[PDB]
């Protein structure tokens, strides 16, 4: 663990005294705090969403900058996991909603058959089709794509 | 569960065995090149397995065709039936067309979906049993609870929904891709029976490496005009033949020198098909079949006639074919370059331009990758439907309500949070 | 090394004239119009060869008398029965044809098989020559565009 | 030139109307306002 | 280009002998001075 060059050594020993103390020295990595660390991952995810939105609404604050860079490794972990869009949330103003993206849906989105259906859909929405309800046809494609990844993961 | 797992395997290992079936088709081409007219047979080289691996590889290729049609049934068939059930369910939502509209005799694709609403297990593979009882609730207070009742309606033998399956496979048969691969399997069946037509499996090269397929697309999208133009050509050949039937009944002699029992093309048909087969596969003129200039004053106009054929035929022919094919290529390159335009100038949700968004260190690129990030709206919709509505934020429940409304103004009209202040 | 081989045997010595492939650039842009698209060109010619293959095979099952390679048939003629021979025969004849196989075909004698055989030659003419010109100059002028 | 003329017809029916003549930059601010602007605000047969 | 990093005279005609010892300094505290010695030769 210390050969992984990463941590601070007193905190490695903190994790050691945390670890299992399982009767000789043995330890299962999954049963460590890991299984409870994914809800801790959820908490830190929400914290990352929070600090993100703090920077996004109200930028340019060196207090917040120090607090942000203080939380550097969390934003390093969770940018593969966050979800972010923009909408008009009934306030007649441009808004943005930050949210969660699970990973297994991205693994079934990693399936490039979806990507080529997507690129053909790009061709469709650009030219091949009556420009009628653009984003509604997009969401029709999305619901179909949802069903596609349901099929893909369910195998 | 053995067979279930194997269907799962054929799903998750589908295109690889498709390309392997193509490679087996190439091996079919490898053999069909040593036949001898005696009945027929095969010659011999140092390899000594012509007939046994012939029969085995034929049965193998047919079995792989069976495997790919079963896998394709296990593949996209639920997605297509998902699209169909979605469309029918929402058209009963937003119209109640079987309640009210009763569409015309066109699209019994659509009226085909009448008799599946008869089934109690109508909206199955669309997860959305909501739609049935909502449409049941929405209109029969106006139009009839009896109308609602009408729009209602190893050992496992008759406890399965038969008419749903009938409707289902009827919708399945409408696919061009499904019928393509099924017909391909029946070609493998006929080659298993008679391996003369067995090498006609080489329309497998019509749905692989896509550039040939775009060339075939350049063929097929314009082809109505092509076929009607060839019909116009046939009209020209028809009337042009008829002209050399009234005034011209000596200038053709099919035999040698005419003393041998020659034939002037007098008969309508014979003269019809003669001008077709000669002048289309000509090489410019009918200078072969014409009488050469002997000095007749009729033959002067007959030479002028051959000139009019040459001019008003060959020019027209090349205008038919490669003008239209290069026109097809021009529109194909235009469509692909406009796709590459719109993916790089104005996004779907942005729709402004790359004038505004490159002010900062590559902000247009990140604006694409982050701010509209096309698959993440998909992930967001997943994140909605996965959650419960109690669990929603007011933003989440808001967008959910707008989604149920099918109203779409919640999506940005194009301007963004960079556009408002920056 | 071509100059070396010409120093040894000055028969291949004049094959140095691919030196005109990397000088005055307009010819080289024409060669660029050739080479950037050429994957599609070669695969299309392969598709053409597939068409010739199957189209030959069609005139192997139903058609085993309409070709006679010698003079008049009494001299020991050859119907293209052999797969290869018939393969390469259709390739060398119909590709370097000038439209039709009106040379090698039996002319309309009156056989009802020969009606469909004339229709067969028409299908060759149409689905070959049109396709050929579409292969070559459509793609080359597309490259120029 | 024939394909150019037909595509420019499909341009001008979708970018700048006869009576509008601005562009589809301005009029898509609201829920499909350019479309309704065509169908309602210049609505070619209704001047007739 | 793996087996030219084996050479001590790897980064010759790029004037930039900086790069060798900077990469030597940058990672082997994490991953190994022996790894630095291997990427020497
Ligand atoms: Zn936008
Ligand atoms: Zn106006």
């Amino acid at each position: 663990m210390e050969s992984h060059k990463h941590y601070t050594q007193s905190e490695t020993e903190f994790l050691l005294s945390c670890a299992e103390t399982d009767e000789n020295e043995t330890l299962d990595y999954e049963e460590f705090v890991k299984r409870f660390h994914e809800p801790a991952k959820d908490i830190g995810f929400n914290v990352a969403v929070l600090l993100t939105n703090l920077s996004e609404h109200m930028p340019n604050d060196t207090r917040l900058q120090t607090f942000l860079e203080l939380a550097e490794s969390v934003l390093n972990y969770f940018q593969p996991f966050l979800g972010r869009i923009e909408i008009m949330g009934s306030a007649k103003r441009i808004e943005r909603v930050y949210f969660e993206i699970s990973e297994s849906s991205r693994t079934q989105w990693e399936k490039p058959q979806v990507k080529e259906s997507k690129r053909q859909f790009i061709f469709d929405v650009v030219n091949e089709g009556g420009e009628k309800e653009k984003m509604e046809l997009f969401v029709n494609f999305c619901e179909d794509t949802i069903f596609e990844m349901q099929l893909a993961a369910q195998i | 569960a053995y067979q279930q797992k194997l269907l799962n395997y054929f799903a998750r290992n589908f295109y690889n065995m498709r390309m392997l079936a193509l490679f087996v088709a190439f091996a079919i081409n490898f053999i069909l090149l040593f036949y001898k007219v005696s009945v027929h047979y095969v010659l011999e080289e140092s390899s000594g397995y012509m007939e046994p691996t012939l029969r085995i590889l034929a049965i193998l290729h047919t079995v792989i065709s069976f495997f790919c049609i079963i896998g394709y049934y296990c593949l996209k068939v639920p997605l297509v039936i998902f699209k169909r059930e979605k469309e029918v369910a929402r058209k009963l939502e937003f119209d109640g067309l079987y309640i009210t509209e009763q569409p015309s005799e066109d699209d019994i694709k659509g009226q085909w979906d009448r008799l599946v609403i008869n089934t109690q297990s109508f909206p199955n593979n669309y997860w959305d049993k909501f739609v049935k009882r909502k449409v049941m609730d929405k209109y029969g207070e106006f139009y009839g609870r009896d109308r609602i009742s009408e729009l209602l309606g190893s050992a496992v033998l008759n406890s399965i929904d038969v008419k749903y399956q009938m409707w289902k496979l009827g919708v399945v048969f409408t696919d061009n891709s499904f019928l393509y691969l099924a017909w391909y399997m029946t070609m493998s069946v006929l080659g298993h029976y008679n391996n003369f037509f067995f090498a006609a499996h080489l329309l497998d090269i019509a749905m692989g490496f896509k550039t040939l397929r775009t060339i075939l697309s350049s063929v097929t999208h314009n082809g109505k005009q092509l076929v009607l133009t060839v019909g116009l050509l046939a009209v020209v050949v028809y009337l042009y033949t008829v002209v050399a039937f009234n005034f011209f009944r000596k200038f053709y002699n099919k035999s040698e020198d005419g003393d041998t029992p020659d034939m002037k093309c007098d008969d309508m048909l014979t003269c019809y098909m003669f001008h077709m087969y000669v002048g289309v596969r000509a090489g410019g003129g009918i200078g072969d079949e014409i009488e050469d200039p002997a000095g007749d004053e009729y033959e002067i106009y007959r030479i002028i006639f051959d000139i009019t054929f040459f001019f008003f035929v060959i020019v027209i022919l090349l205008a038919i074919i490669q003008g239209l094919i290069i026109d097809a290529f021009g529109e194909l390159r235009d469509q692909q370059e406009q796709v590459k335009e719109d993916m790089e100038t104005k996004c779907f949700i942005c729709g402004i331009g790359n004038d505004y968004f490159d002010t900062v260190p590559h902000g247009f690129e990140t604006h694409t990758l982050q701010e509209h990030n096309l698959a993440n709206y998909l992930f967001f919709l997943m994140y909605l439907i996965n959650k419960d509505e109690t669990e929603h934020t007011g933003q989440e429940s808001y967008v959910w309500k707008m989604y149920q409304e099918r109203c779409w103004e919640f999506f940005p009209a194009g301007d963004c949070f960079r556009k408002q202040y920056e």
